């Protein structure tokens, strides 16, 4: 009624925990310590027997690749994920990120190689192209960057015009494809209030609304002088809608 | 607040951010574009200082790490799955007294560490090709 000393595995070590002699159905597991990991229900410990005996072990370590890398454009597809297990030569498939598609020359795999390192990674999930933006009737649109997943464009309008909208839209995953945060905004032209009436003067051409830019055209009535102060104009500061010098008198 | 813009595995905790679920990890703490994404830690890989111990295997999952005992061993707690080596209990599979063995009538069930063998019935020779002592043994 005894033990002794473990058997010497190669590439392993086991856990002596500082014991001189064990007793029997003490078990000690050995550890893959380099490069090396364990075979799935391999060995990895050794029970003592009676009489001193020690169950024999395989050598149960193989050479193995570290976890596959990280990828932005894809993950691992699902029966790979439990994995933690890379002999040389293991393949793995990978599946597109949400906002990503498939770029068919390309393989959705690598393999492990002899370096215990992953062969290397490739692009084979390109970024989605959210629909083209369109244009603002009366408006700009900046694309610093692109129409790609992930992107902000900023909008704009004519000088003249207001927006009611959002101030830029940026491209989000939109269940199956990308898509616009927010719709296209609208530009509306700003209108001048209202056309001051001269007392004994004539307006010429009224017309149903004055935007901007636009000169409003005072003549005097018959006998009445100072037909030459000008007109005024349409201007627009900060959404209100402005006339330049005061409405010209008659006299 | 709240973002509205958070990856597939994350909880919005400014409107301006995202924070990654448990046993997901991200490259930065806080998630600020939504072209960053969370991916799932790798427990059972090197380097994990968890270890499942002896007679058992881990098995990644999303969001969690699995620890079960290899087949010919059997946990003797019910309990499967298990966290680290502090709750490992697995034992060896006496396949001789539960009778799902697959030597014939020439031998005999030999009980050993995660599988057995089959031993010369005392008083029986093996045929001179095949070797004793293994599952494939047929003595006479
Ligand atoms: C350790 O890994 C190697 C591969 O890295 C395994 O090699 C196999 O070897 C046999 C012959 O011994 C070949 O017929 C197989 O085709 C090889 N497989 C591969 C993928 O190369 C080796 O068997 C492994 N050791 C084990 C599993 O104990
Ligand atoms: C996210 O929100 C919290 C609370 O509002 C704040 O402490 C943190 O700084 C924010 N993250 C930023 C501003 O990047
Ligand atoms: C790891 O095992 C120790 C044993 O001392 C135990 O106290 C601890 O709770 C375990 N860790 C977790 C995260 O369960
Ligand atoms: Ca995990
Ligand atoms: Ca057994």
């Amino acid at each position: 009624s005894d033990c002794g000393l473990p058997p010497d595995v190669p590439n392993a070590q086991p856990a002596l925990e500082g014991r001189t002699s064990f007793p029997e159905d003490t078990v000690i597991t050995y550890k893959c310590e380099e490069s090396f990991v364990k075979i799935p229900g391999e060995k990895d410990s050794v029970i003592c027997l009676k009489g001193s005996q020690w169950s024999d072990i395989e050598e149960f370590c193989n050479r193995s690749c570290e976890v596959p890398t990280r990828l932005n454009s894809a993950s691992l597809k699902q029966p790979y994920i439990t994995q933690n297990y890379f002999p040389v030569g293991t393949v793995v498939e990978y599946e597109c990120r949400p906002g990503y598609r498939r770029e068919p020359s390309l393989s959705p795999k690598l393999t492990c190689l002899q370096n215990l390192k992953w062969s290397t990674a490739v692009e084979f999930c390109k970024k989605k192209s959210c629909p083209n933006p369109g244009e603002i009737r009366n408006g700009q649109i900046d694309v610093p960057g692109g129409i790609l997943f992930g992107a902000t464009i900023s909008f704009s309008c004519n000088t003249g015009y207001k927006l009611f909208g959002s101030t830029s839209s940026f491209c989000l995953i939109s269940g199956s494809s990308v898509q616009w945060s927010d719709p296209l905004p609208e530009c509306r032209e700003i209108y001048c209030p209202a056309p001051p009436q001269i007392d004994n003067g004539i307006i010429q051409g009224e017309r149903d609304h004055y935007g901007y830019r636009q000169s409003v055209t005072y003549a005097c009535n018959k006998g009445f002088t100072m037909i030459g102060e000008h007109s005024i104009y349409c201007t627009v500061n900060n959404d209100e809608g402005e006339w330049s010098g005061p409405p010209p008198e008659c006299r | 607040g709240c973002a509205r813009w958070c990856p597939q595995n994350s909880s919005c905790v400014n409107a301006t951010a995202c924070r990654c679920n448990p046993g997901f990890s991200s490259f930065s703490e806080i998630i600020t574009t939504p072209t960053e994404t969370c991916d799932d830690i790798n427990e059972c890989a090197t380097p994990s200082k968890v270890s499942c111990g002896k007679f058992s295997d881990c098995w990644n999952t999303e969001g969690s790490y699995d620890c079960v005992c290899s087949p010919g061993y059997e946990p003797v707690s019910g309990a499967k799955t298990f966290k680290n080596e502090s709750e490992n209990t697995c034992q060896d599979v006496d396949e001789c007294s539960s009778g799902q063995h697959q030597c014939d009538s020439s031998t005999v069930c030999f009980n050993t560490v995660g599988s057995y063998s089959c031993r010369c019935r005392p008083g029986w020779k093996p045929r001179h090709g095949i070797p004793n002592n293994q599952k494939d043994t047929v003595c006479e």
